[PDB]
């Protein structure tokens, strides 16, 4: 399970060549299995099977050629979720067969329809010329049929004022020139556009006029194309071109017909040819990591597979030797070895999110105590403490159960947003910290910067004036007040469940909530923090390091508990004994740590905290210094004796060296992690006062007004406070507190049993469904 | 069984198929060796039978 990482073994394969593609396709449907290159001495890109390898890379590049001018095309690409098997046999040249097919097909096609419009248009503007010469040669025509020269084409319209200067400027005065509108504007022989144009004839003289108005046109980059000389010719001429121009539109029509149905059948199946095409390279890219007939006609194969699994492969294989028809069975064979396991978590749905967290500094080693279980709980419980709100905790939870919810719908819509896949990856972490922050919001009375006072308040007024010394004089006299509880019924006992609804609209809110809050952040850290010591034991055990158990871990636990356990217990001891009429001389744990550490216990200030202190915190201070040479002395000198006096590299002076580096990295370690988890804290005083001042600068102002027509400003006020709580609270403040608890994860309570030196197991499992 | 008996066996297999797949690729060549020789002696003894008739 997720305790720790699976039993790992090695494992050798010897399977006959020909059932050998079969058989590590059945594997790779599998997925407990992960090949090693065997044959590193020669690179990747010259063994034995490249030459398939760079086949199937030539396959793939068709079909993404295929794919792209199909989404260029409007039709869609079904889906039908098989997976079919590539096919072992030589079935690789019916599918390049297919594939070569469907691929010229389409380029000659799209050549041809690039060929033949521009036939169609050339041919278009031919016969719109036509049409418009004999419109003007319609004054008189009363003959039925040499020098002048006659010239026609079309011309972009508004250049009709430029080309008609520039021809009557270069051939002065001598040449003759009729234009039309072309109604109806037609497309660019090559330029590509719809814009309108002009069909203009005209007449010159002789052949050096004929000559400049040539060069002009082809400067005003017009075109011509031939004319008729006389009306037979130009009804001749039009009719044929008339009957071409539907000839090619009516072949037109065809073709683009037949790439439509070619694109459609091809589209019906690309994804399936992409899987299979896929699967195949990747089959034939990990048969050369296998051996080769350079040592043996029979396949060998080195993996790593779980111990429990080796059953379920050997039965693949079975499969894969039924399939390939080999009398012959392919065999699996243990053995022990030296090289390290990879660490293996099983992952499941809702605890990849928290597995993925835990990896993210480091893929914890071969069967160690994996810290993800714990911090499918001690994370969002984290995040919680700090984003602790219960407004914006039910936000947070419906937004992760939505994304629960519809998780099918998104998975199967996939967009490239790496924010937003970030987040629906890590939905069940977002529900278990709406969850938590849910809780912790109930705990602070929080809810939009708004407590809920659902039990009643602890606190009454009333014998302040019975009792005590009130007047409406002195509330006359006094702007804020105060409030005391050594009076008898002011405080009627601690609130049921969370903080006291009243510290809401008490001014002395922050003088309280800062303490009480500093402690809890002291206390769950220095908690999280022994359970991570009493995680590295449990390590220590397991792998069979008694030196470690009895020295590290224990000591290592002593130092902790007596220096800053004992601050947790005195925390708790004087909430539960200090009260209102002990106020004035009640101790201040902070002076009393330092004078712990200083052994600077004064005859002056406050006094004790309870009878013996002095001994006490004396003999825990001594213990907490004789762990630093427990720590640091003793195993360095075992190991030194154990292992250069008996049997006789081991360097004492490194390994002294090495061993104070880890004596001086926990001892600081604990002050600056027990100081750093003082975030819980920062972070949550930081949400609430921004969640207050959010409150009392958007919605106060649509609150704060006598006049019934603040409803309607209250619409667009509480609009900006929801887009504001959303942005600043919910997403950055949530992030920061999110990746706080990351933080705290990752040093200060995994730096005490967590390792991270293993490999990610990375099986020879069909991803490629993508 | 995943025991040293099945390896063994297993490994046995594998080693009586090499084996055939050496003898069948033994017979095909011998096969190929005796035709190769009918061949070559026909061709000779014709060459010779050419003589042995134009003398007689
Ligand atoms: C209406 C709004 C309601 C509030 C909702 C938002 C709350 C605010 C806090 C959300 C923080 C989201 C980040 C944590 C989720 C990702 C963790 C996870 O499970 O994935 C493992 C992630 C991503 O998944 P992956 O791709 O690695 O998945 C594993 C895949 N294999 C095994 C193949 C490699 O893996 C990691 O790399 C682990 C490190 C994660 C550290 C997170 C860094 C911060 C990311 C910030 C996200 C963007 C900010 C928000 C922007 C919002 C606007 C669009
Ligand atoms: C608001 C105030 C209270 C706040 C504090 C409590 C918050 C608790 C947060 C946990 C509750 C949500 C758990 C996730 C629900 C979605 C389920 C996802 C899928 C699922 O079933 O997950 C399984 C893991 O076990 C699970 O899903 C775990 C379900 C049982 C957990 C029991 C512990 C709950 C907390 C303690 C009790 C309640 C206290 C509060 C009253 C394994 O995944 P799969 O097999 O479905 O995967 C399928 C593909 N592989
Ligand atoms: C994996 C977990 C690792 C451990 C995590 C926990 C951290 C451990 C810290 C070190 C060991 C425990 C703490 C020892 C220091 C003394 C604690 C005193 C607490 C305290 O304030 O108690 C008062 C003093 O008790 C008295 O008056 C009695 C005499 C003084 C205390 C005697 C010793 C008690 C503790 C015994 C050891 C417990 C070990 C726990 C691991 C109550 O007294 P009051 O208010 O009534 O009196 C006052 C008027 N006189
Ligand atoms: O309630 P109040 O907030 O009014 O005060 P309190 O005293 O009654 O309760 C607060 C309880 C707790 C002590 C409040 C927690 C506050 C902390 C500021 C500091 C925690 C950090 C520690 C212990 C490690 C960092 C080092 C720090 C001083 C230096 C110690 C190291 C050496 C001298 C070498
Ligand atoms: C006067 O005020 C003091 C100070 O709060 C209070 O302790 C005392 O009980 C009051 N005396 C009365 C109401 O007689």
């Amino acid at each position: 399970e997720l305790f720790r990482s699976e039993e790992m073994t090695l494992a050798q394969l010897f399977l006959q060549s020909e059932a050998a593609y079969c058989c590590v396709s059945e594997l790779e449907e599998l997925g407990k299995v992960q090949f090693r290159d065997l044959n590193p001495d020669v690179n990747v890109f010259q063994r034995k099977f490249v030459n398939e390898v760079r086949r199937c890379e030539e396959m793939d590049r068709k079909l993404r050629f295929v794919e792209k001018e199909i989404r260029k095309a409007n039709i869609p690409i079904m889906d039908t979720g098989e997976n079919p098997e590539v096919p072992f046999p030589r079935d690789m040249i019916d599918l390049e067969a297919n594939f070569e097919k469907i691929e010229n097909e389409l380029k000659e096609i799209n050549t041809n329809q690039e060929a033949l419009k521009r036939n169609f248009l050339e041919l278009t503007e031919l016969k719109f010329i036509l049409r418009k010469t004999q419109q003007f040669f319609d004054e008189m025509a009363d003959p039925d049929l040499l020098r002048l020269g006659f010239v026609a084409g079309v011309i972009n319209r508004e250049r009709i004022p430029t080309f008609e200067r520039m021809l009557w400027r270069v051939c002065r005065g001598n040449v003759f020139l009729r234009q039309a509108e072309i109604e109806n504007p037609l497309e660019d022989p090559v330029t590509g556009d719809y814009v309108h144009k002009s069909v203009f004839i005209i007449f010159f003289q002789g052949d050096q006029l004929k000559n400049r108005v040539k060069k002009i046109c082809e400067g005003f980059r017009a075109s011509l194309y031939p004319c008729p000389e006389t009306p037979q010719e130009r009804k001749e001429m039009a009719s044929g071109v008339n009957t071409r121009i539907d000839d090619l539109q009516m072949v037109l029509n065809q073709t683009e017909d037949h790439r439509q149905r070619v694109l459609q059948a091809a589209a019906k199946n690309i994804r399936v040819w992409f899987i299979k095409v896929r699967k195949m390279k990747a089959i034939y890219h990990t048969l050369n990591l296998c051996n080769i007939d350079v040592t043996q006609k029979c396949l060998i194969a080195e993996v790593w597979c779980p111990v429990t699994d080796l059953d379920s492969i050997q039965f693949a294989l079975r499969r894969g030797t039924e399939h390939s028809g080999s009398t012959v069975p392919s065999i699996l064979n243990r053995m022990q070895t030296n090289q390290t396991p990879p660490t293996y978590n099983k992952t499941n749905k809702f605890t990849h999110g928290f597995q993925n967290i835990v990896d993210a500094y480091g893929i914890g080693t071969y069967r160690e105590i994996n810290p993800a279980p714990y911090t499918v709980i001690t994370f969002p419980f984290l995040f919680a403490v700090m984003f602790g709100d219960f407004g914006h905790g039910i936000l947070m939870t419906l937004f992760a159960v939505w994304m629960v919810l519809r998780e099918s719908r998104i998975l199967s819509q996939k967009n490239e947003n790496e924010m937003f896949s970030m987040v629906f990856s890590g939905r069940y972490i977002i529900l278990l910290m709406g969850l938590f922050s849910i809780y912790t919001g109930l705990i602070y009375n929080d809810c939009f910067s708004k407590s809920l006072n659902i039990f009643g308040s602890s606190w009454s007024v009333r014998p302040m004036f019975t009792i005590g010394n009130w007047t409406e004089e002195t509330l006359l006299g006094s702007s804020v007040l105060q409030l005391n509880p050594a009076i008898p019924g002011v405080f009627g006992g601690p609130y049921p469940f969370g903080i006291d609804p009243i510290w809401n609209i008490a001014t002395n809110k922050l003088t309280f909530l800062n303490s009480f809050k500093m402690k809890m952040s002291v206390i769950l850290g220095i908690i999280h923090m022994l359970f991570g010591v009493s995680l590295s034991l449990f390590n220590h055990i397991y792998f069979k390091k008694p030196l470690n158990i009895y020295f590290g871990f224990i000591p290592e636990i002593i130092f902790m508990s007596s220096l800053f356990g004992y601050l947790v217990i005195l925390i708790f001891y004087k909430w539960t004994a200090y009260d209102a009429h002990s106020s004035r001389n009640a101790p201040s744990l902070l002076i009393h740590f330092i004078n712990m550490f200083l052994f600077s216990y004064p005859e002056s200030g406050n006094a004790m905290l309870y009878s013996g202190q002095k001994g006490i915190q004396c003999f825990l201070i001594v213990v907490a210094m004789l762990c630093v040479p427990w720590m640091l002395l003793f195993k360095p000198l075992i190991l030194r004796h154990q292992y250069l006096r008996k049997k006789h590299v081991f360097d004492f002076g490194d390994t002294m060296v090495h061993q104070a580096i880890h004596t001086i990295e926990y001892c600081l370690g604990c002050i600056s992690n027990t100081a750093s988890y003082l975030r819980l804290w920062a972070l949550s005083l930081a949400h609430a006062q921004l969640s207050e001042v959010l409150w009392t600068m958007v919605i106060h102002i649509g609150l704060h007004v006598r006049s019934l027509a603040g409803g309607l400003g209250l619409f667009f006020i509480f609009a900006a406070f929801a887009t504001l709580t959303v942005a600043i609270l919910l997403i950055m403040e949530g992030l920061s507190a999110f990746l706080h608890a990351l933080r705290l994860h990752w040093v200060e309570f995994q730096n005490k049993f967590y390792t991270g030196t293993g490999f990610k197991f990375l099986p020879f499992s069909f991803e490629h469904i993508r | 069984a995943l025991s040293d008996a099945d390896v063994q066996k297993q490994i046995k297999h594998m080693m009586a198929f090499i084996e055939q797949e050496a003898n069948e690729k033994a017979e095909e060549i011998d096969a190929k060796a005796e035709e190769e020789f009918n061949i070559e002696k026909g061709r000779l003894v014709q060459t010779q039978r050419l003589k042995i008739m134009e003398y007689y």
